[PDB]
């Protein structure tokens, strides 16, 4: 069936804010969000200096 | 009791035909799509017979026997 | 011929959308005066008062 | 609007001396109001004119 | 508790009826004698793209104006059609009654029709045909109304494809102006006063007078349909004719579908108080459903057994069908299961009559056969004045008559109507 | 076989261009100077070039 | 009165596409209201329109005109497109005003 | 004359009582003489260990083949002799067995629905059957996409919580499937506080509270290990799942986010979101005058075959999004126009939707409630999710309180610059990357 | 498929067919459209090892000598059982089918049993069909000699054409009227039609007609074997039907043993007989099987 | 055909002195009547307007049409329907 169909596990990849699948997210997704931004951000500071 | 696609019991949707112009809030059942099917070839047009004389020998008193050739166009005998 | 975009949506849509011209005009003004070295502005921001 | 185009071109070859200043400058406002003013009017009155509107 | 159901007759033939029931919405509804019983072999699929122009521009609103305004609204407009009756019924929230019977009337009374729009038209028709065939039972009805009536009755419900492309804007005016008349409207609100329904009934719908166009009278022909379409199940409908609607013979056949088996009544049911599930359950291993099928019009019925069983097994399923209507038709039936049976039709009128929109459906249906209503509890004891004698004889006529059969799927061990 | 004018990647922008391109019948010459203009255009850049070899 | 009916004639004579067999209305430059006006015309009249226009094309790429009598005159000059056109308007401007509250 | 507020004012208020046991039960009485009389628990396929998966669902199969009391069809029988209609659902989080029938045999199934609430009889022959049955009808939904794709969606939404499990569970766990789960699962999951006997229409609340006192009185009151059983809050994961098989000529996707749950409020003003979208398929005669940008602009574009918009919400959670099907050559262009319409709902959400909106949630909230059977699943799910029945009024004061302004700043709470989760099904090489969809997700014009 | 269904007599004879017949001569020759895409190489692989078999097959030759087809026979051909499958003896069914396709022109067979190949009257059919009417002989005629043609046009001024539809198998067979008319003057044709062959079945004949249609009927037979092909497909068809060679006088003399009384009993049994109707057009004025 | 004219019997070995004897007297003293031209005057007029949708023959007309313009080759066997309109006797 499709109901057999089943996602494995990525914990070997995932952050460490998402690693527990009994805390809910969005609590700390906009610090991660943050965190690849911020990255994003500085990268951009420095090619437009 | 009349109403006869209500007293139908089973039957009510298939004795009666429903449609709507104005799409209601409520969103219908079995949304339903027409899936890409194919399409018939096209053919030249034949000629029509609007006379009794071009009538003369179009009906049919034979067996039908159809014939395919390789070079040789597919025919058909009534 | 722009009597089309007289109403009250329009206007709504206008209201809705002067915050974010604003911010990328100040956006604009900032790289303006970034990128050509002002004299008129970064003689007034306290840290840039070194090359002047 | 083609004619005045001639003019300003025999003009710009001519010195700032009587009577090019005066000619130049009603060539200049002529070629303006030819190209903003007075061509949508002449479609506006052809378009009267031909039931059109 | 809320108003009592309040009938008038107009005098261009036009009845309306209202009950105030004090509803959060309102939903209103016009019943117009003009299905597919009133097309001829040369406008055929008219009725189809009527039903579907339900949107189109009228005189006063155009399409954009009737789907910006009952969309923006909130409301809603729909349309249903049997074989004998269209129904144009709008509902929305009672503040907005007044533009939604202005936009029903002005869709129901004058469409343009203009040519353009039907050809945009055509096409979504064609669509509407090809989802409402995707099914096995739509078919294999359109086809048993095919072979069971001559005339008037095997008009089909949808457009036929040689048609398609061929209907145009005059044919449908003609429709509209012979068959959308006074004479034959039902005007049906529930949730709006009569002051309101009897003031724009009588400010706006003066435009037609007369009976209209009639005199249908379909005839019975009989005989069978296969259609050979590699389906693993094969589904079959074997009927006959039987009387009309507005008769006790009607009440006879209706408890004589529901002793035989009118539909499931558990999720996953075994069927068990069926007959014709109990004689082929009997008879086979397989998984099947064999149900009964009745469909009485104003002048002819038909009534009969719809199988859906296996291609290797229907042969066995179809005559254990029979052959257990043939048991019943000699007066092999307990009191018993026809008391049970008369109390799964009166609970059945009573579910079908529960909700707001079977309940006007069921208003506009007996104000245009009857220009009345009658209440419930009369229908419930005109249910319960049948005698199994007259469930027998209902049966006898329906073995002893000539047959329609139409079969779909694998049949090669089909039978024949010569051998049942 | 194919048609090598209308299947080559590159000969289908010049088949597209100026071979098969859907042109109006009535056009006066005044159609022609644009098309002058390009020549005239790649006439002063030749010059051009051999008045860059010695300038 | 009458003579800027007369008026009007010669300057019809004067814009020169009755010469090429031409009527008013086939020298609309087709917008999208335009062109909803000639989708909805019966398909005698875009034809007619069609050929006309074919015609005008022919008799420009040779640099010539009609005839004197086959010149498109004042009187039976019917003006075709005028309703289907003032109904595509009315609908764009029923269109516009929704949008516009 | 009366106003809509007033006439909602005038729909009778649901009676709502508890017994020694902890039962709910509760009542909203009509002028029809029909009444639906249900079940209600809040037990569904997320309270499963992973091996017990299809617990819940082979339940619902038993259910309804015999008890102790009724051993076999005749307990059918009884449900056919007086015309009576008895349907059940199992959901990810409810299970519900109920019963259309009149009122005046209004004693006697209540007494049945008691029969299937506590001697529900499992036989071993039954339970094979009953094996066979859902193998075949779990091979038979594999053929729906649409159910497909919605459980693709749960899969790789909830993925490593309870959630992700599909209601009928894998399909080793059918054929390994034995007796004592199942009645470790009626045990522990088929208590009485976690049950409401919702009726609606023809009824009395003080004869079908005397009925519950009667039949449905001591139905377990007892944990049987001292070990009350919760829920777990379920992890979001923005992710993509995509099932490639291009022998299908349509192909469904789905592209959601995860919604607020259950009594957070701005779930109407969610609602309000989804009626500005709305949904379209082919057989709508609307054309390119659609109110919906998204429905006239796959009008007029011919892009997609059907859309659909879900706010599905569970105890604290949720999904919130779209799920449409169309040809594979529109795809991507159809993901695109559907994620500019959600930033317009956070960008620049205009009054006339927003009105237009809350017109179109008025009539989808009052014309959904009409017959006895929505209502009773009404007061069921409302006793089971918000602890409370809340009036047809309450949600009227609510949808009043909404303007541009909020439904823009809550769009921008939920919609804007979010991970989305993903399901495609069927013919699906040209739905984009998931780098592209998240990049959709936002405006670099806000 | 496509090609071949443009012309009506061909959609109208399947159907026919398809309604005349039970099992084993219901199946078309064109391939349903449901069945295209698929039918498999495995069921071409048991057709041919099922019915391409020894005992079925005749090799016929025209221009070549006797010795180099027996070392053909023997060297290709020796490596089949001969049997196969049999069949299914094609029961006779009855009924009609309507096909509302919107035609200028309706077309309706009406058609009954008759004999077999090898009976004594399928000659006496024969003769019957070329006495009812089987084809014109004059290019833009009017046909005198046919007696429907001029049963029909005694009453009508439209465009129209009938012809005795014949067609014999070796266990079944099927005679009956085709008739081409107007979508308004469909039951006049049909019932002028129904009304000769009816006054045929009384005895109400001439001798000199059966004269001519004996001598239209040698006509047509010995013109269908002056051509190569026709008389290779006249020598196959009789060695697979009878497994003999009859020479064309044979069957000429055949032809002249027909009595009249076989015409009079061959036309009673057409009138007494179940019908099958076909019909394709614009059938709100075409009549039924149980009006005629 | 353009340039060519047939009229032949497909009979029998034995009605040979009959066959030759209608082919004499067809070809000879074919009688002609005002009724019968009127009544194949409409006939070949019903029988253009029905070869008018026959394509193939309209492309063979126009290409002999054009080929030998202004030549007797170039009109087509039935001939323009003005002329059938008018032809007598
Ligand atoms: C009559 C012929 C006598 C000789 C016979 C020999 C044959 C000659 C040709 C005969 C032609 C017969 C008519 C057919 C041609 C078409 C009609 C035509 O051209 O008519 C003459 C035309 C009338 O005007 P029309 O354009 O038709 O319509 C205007 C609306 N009343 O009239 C005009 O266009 C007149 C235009 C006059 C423009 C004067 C401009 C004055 C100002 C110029 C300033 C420019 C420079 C500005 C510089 C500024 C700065 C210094
Ligand atoms: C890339 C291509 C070109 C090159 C390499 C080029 C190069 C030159 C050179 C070297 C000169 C100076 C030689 C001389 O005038 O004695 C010159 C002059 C000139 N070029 Fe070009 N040129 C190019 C294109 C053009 C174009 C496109 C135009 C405009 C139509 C143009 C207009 C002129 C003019 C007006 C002069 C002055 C001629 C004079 O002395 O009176 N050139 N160019």
């Amino acid at each position: 069936s499709h109901t057999d169909v089943k996602v494995p596990d990525f914990s070997d990849y995932r952050r460490a804010e998402v690693l527990d699948s009994t805390k809910s997210s969005k609590e700390s997704s906009e610090a991660r969000k943050g965190f690849s931004y911020l990255v994003t951000a500085t990268t951009t500071v420095g090619v437009a200096y | 009791m009349l109403s006869v696609a209500a007293r139908s019991g089973p039957f009510a949707p298939v004795l009666s035909a429903t449609s709507r112009g104005v799409a209601g809030a409520l969103r219908p059942l079995l949304q339903g799509a027409v899936p890409a099917a194919s399409e018939p070839p096209v053919l030249d047009v034949k000629r029509p017979f609007l006379c009794r004389e071009s009538l003369s020998g179009q009906a049919a008193a034979r067996p039908l026997v159809a014939t395919v050739g390789l070079n040789v166009p597919a025919s058909v005998r009534f | 011929m722009l009597s089309r975009f007289l109403g009250p949506r329009y206007r709504e849509l206008a209201r809705n959308w002067i915050p974010t011209a604003g911010m990328w005009g100040t956006v604009g003004a900032v790289g303006l005066v970034w990128a050509t070295d002002w004299r008129l502005i970064l003689d007034w921001v306290p840290y840039i008062n070194g090359k002047f | 609007l083609v004619a005045n185009l001639l003019i300003l071109t025999w003009i710009g070859g001519q010195p700032v001396e009587h009577p090019f200043i005066i000619i130049g400058q009603l060539a200049s406002i002529s070629y303006f109001s030819i190209i903003l003013i007075l061509m949508p009017i002449s479609g506006i009155i052809e378009d009267k004119m031909l039931k059109l509107y | 508790q809320p108003q009592d159901l309040e009938f008038t007759k107009l005098p261009n033939g036009l009845v309306i009826a209202s009950l105030e029931n004090y509803a959060p919405l309102s939903r209103i509804g016009l019943f117009v004698k003009a299905g597919s019983r009133y097309e001829d072999s040369n406008n055929l699929g008219t009725s189809h793209l009527l039903r579907l122009a339900s949107s189109l521009t009228t005189k006063g609103a155009s399409s954009f104006k009737i789907t910006r305004g009952i969309e923006a609204v909130g409301g809603k407009l729909s349309v249903t059609a049997t074989r004998e009756n269209m129904a144009y019924t709008v509902e929305g929230i009672r503040s907005d009654i007044e533009i939604l019977m202005e936009f029903l009337l002005n869709v129901t009374t004058a469409p343009e029709f203009r040519r353009w729009e039907v050809a945009a038209l055509r096409s979504q028709l064609k669509i509407d045909k090809a989802v409402a065939f995707q099914n096995s039972q739509t078919r294999i009805i359109e086809n048993l109304h095919d072979v069971a009536y001559k005339n008037a009755l095997a008009n089909p419900l949808y457009c036929p494809d040689y048609r398609m492309g061929k209907i145009t804007s005059e044919e449908l005016h003609y429709f509209v102006q012979n068959h959308f008349t006074s004479a034959r409207m039902a005007l049906v609100g529930l949730g709006v006063s009569h002051s309101v329904l009897k003031q724009v009934a009588e400010q706006f719908l003066n435009m037609r007078g007369g009976l209209g166009l009639a005199g249908a009278k379909a005839k019975y022909r009989g005989g069978e349909i296969r259609e050979q379409n590699g389906d693993n199940l094969v589904h079959a409908a074997i009927v006959a004719e039987s009387a009309a609607i507005g008769n006790a013979e009607a009440n006879a056949f209706s408890v004589l579908q529901h002793l035989l088996g009118a539909g499931p009544h558990i999720k996953r049911g075994n069927n068990t108080t069926s007959l014709l599930s109990q004689s082929v359950a009997k008879g086979s291993h397989q998984p099947f459903d064999v149900s009964a099928f009745n469909a009485s019009y104003s002048d002819s019925g038909l009534f009969g057994i719809y199988t859906i069983s296996q291609a290797a097994a229907a042969g066995e399923v179809i005559n254990a069908a029979y052959n257990q209507v043939k048991a019943v038709a000699q007066g092999n039936l307990s009191s018993a299961d026809v008391q049970a049976a008369k109390n799964k039709l009166k609970a059945g009128y009573l579910m079908s009559v529960e909700t707001s929109e079977g309940f006007l459906s069921e208003i506009g249906s007996q104000a245009l056969a009857a220009g009345s209503y009658m209440p419930p509890s009369t229908v419930l004891q005109q249910i319960d004045s049948v005698a199994d004698a007259d469930v027998v004889k209902a049966a006898k006529k329906f073995v002893s008559g000539k047959k329609s059969m139409a079969a779909s799927g694998n049949l090669g061990h089909t039978p024949f109507l010569d051998e049942l | 076989m194919t048609n090598m004018r209308k299947t080559h990647p590159l000969f289908k922008i010049i088949n597209h261009s100026f071979i098969d391109l859907p042109a109006p019948s009535n056009i006066s010459s005044w159609w022609n100077f644009g098309s002058l203009l390009g020549v005239c255009l790649m006439v002063q850049i030749i010059t051009g070039l051999f008045l860059a070899m010695h300038y | 009165s009458k003579w800027l009916d007369g008026f009007r004639k010669w300057y019809y004579n004067a814009a020169g596409f009755n010469k090429l067999g031409l009527m008013r209305d086939d020298t609309l430059h087709e917008t999208e209201d335009v062109k909803e006006a000639i989708r909805r015309l019966p398909e005698d009249l875009y034809n007619d329109r069609m050929f006309r226009i074919k015609r005008a094309l022919d008799l420009t790429m040779r640099h010539q005109i009609l005839p004197k009598d086959q010149w498109t005159k004042y009187e039976e000059d019917k003006f075709y497109l005028e309703p289907y056109l003032k109904e595509v308007i009315r609908e764009r401007k029923e269109r516009e005003e929704w949008a516009k509250k | 004359t009366a106003t809509f507020a007033q006439a909602l004012q005038s729909v009778p208020e649901t009676q709502v009582s508890i017994l020694d046991n902890g039962l709910r039960v509760a009542s909203e009485q009509s002028s029809h003489a029909t009444c639906t009389v249900g079940v209600w628990i809040d037990a569904g396929s997320r309270y499963e260990t992973e091996k017990n998966n299809g617990a819940g669902y082979f339940l619902e199969h038993l259910a309804f083949k015999g008890t102790k009391n009724r051993p076999g069809n005749a307990l059918e029988k009884e449900v056919e002799s007086i015309g009576a209609h008895l349907n059940a659902y199992s959901t990810r989080e409810h299970t519900a067995y109920l019963i259309k029938a009149l009122s005046k045999d209004l004693p006697k199934v209540v007494e049945l629905l008691a029969d299937i609430v506590q001697n529900s009889s499992l036989e071993d022959s039954q339970i094979e059957k009953e094996r066979d049955v859902i193998l075949r009808e779990m091979q038979e939904n594999d053929a729906s996409m649409q159910n497909v794709v919605f459980d693709y969606l749960h899969a790789t939404a909830f993925q490593g919580t309870p959630l992700a499990q599909a209601v009928e569970g894998p399909s080793e766990n059918v054929r390994r499937l034995s007796r004592t789960d199942l009645t470790d699962y009626l045990n522990r999951h088929y208590k009485a506080p976690r049950m409401v006997l919702a009726a609606a229409g023809g009824v009395e609340h003080q004869q079908l509270l005397d009925l519950a006192q009667k039949h449905l009185s001591s139905v377990s009151r007892v944990y049987e290990e001292d070990a009350v059983p919760g829920l777990t809050p379920c992890r979001f994961t923005g992710s993509e799942i995509r099932h490639r098989d291009d022998a299908l000529p349509l192909a469904h996707v789905a592209i959601a986010v995860e919604g607020p749950g259950w009594a957070n409020p701005d779930n109407v003003t969610l609602q309000v979101a989804n009626a500005i979208i709305g949904h379209y398929d082919c057989t709508y005669g609307g054309g390119v005058h659609l109110s919906s940008p998204l429905a006239s602009v796959a009008v007029a574009n011919k892009l997609c075959q059907s859309f659909q918009t879900f706010n599905i919400s569970y105890s604290d959670t949720g999904l919130l999004g779209a799920h449409f099907v169309c040809d594979a050559m529109s795809i991507d262009d159809m993901v695109f126009f559907l994620q500019g319409q959600w930033m317009r709902l956070c960008t620049s959400a205009t009054e006339s939707e927003v009105t237009r909106g809350k017109n179109i949630l008025r009539n989808a909230l009052v014309s959904h409630l009409d017959g006895t059977t929505p209502v009773c699943e009404d007061i069921g799910r409302s006793l089971l999710t918000y602890g409370r029945r809340i009036p047809l009024a309450e949600w009227e004061s609510r949808i009043q309180e909404v303007d541009a302004q909020m439904l823009r700043d809550i769009c921008s709470k939920y919609f804007y610059d979010q991970c989305p989760a993903v399901a495609g099904y069927g013919p699906i090489e040209q739905l984009p990357d998931y780098n592209r969809i998240r990049s959709g997700m936002f405006w670099l014009r806000f």
